[PDB]
């Protein structure tokens, strides 16, 4: 039973990982962009469209 | 179509609310997206004949 708990807890516990992983990287991905925004639009005149 | 597996993977926690709103996220940021490229003009211009 203690075996039991602690794979289902470990595999929860993964599971909680990789989300925070994936939700990292699309974190990271916003940020970049965001930085990209501020060092252009803000830093500079962007003659980008939209 | 089984009951007693459904009882015993009632026990389990919240897999299965996990993984239908991962599911559910991605269905809507697809349409998020095809919004995102297509729809980017709220007006529908026509050519002249």
């Amino acid at each position: 039973q203690i075996d039991r708990l602690i794979t289902g807890r470990l595999q929860s516990l993964q599971t909680y990982v990789t989300q925070q992983l994936i939700r990292a990287a699309e974190i990271r991905a916003s940020a970049n962009l965001a930085a990209t925004k501020m060092s252009e639009c803000v830093l500079g005149q962007s003659k980008r469209v939209d | 179509d089984s009951t007693e597996c459904s009882n015993l993977l009632l026990q389990y926690g919240s897999f299965c609310t996990q993984l239908n709103r991962a599911l559910t996220g991605i269905a809507v940021e697809q349409d998020k997206n095809t919004q995102e490229v297509f729809a980017q003009v709220k007006q529908i211009y026509k050519t002249p004949p």
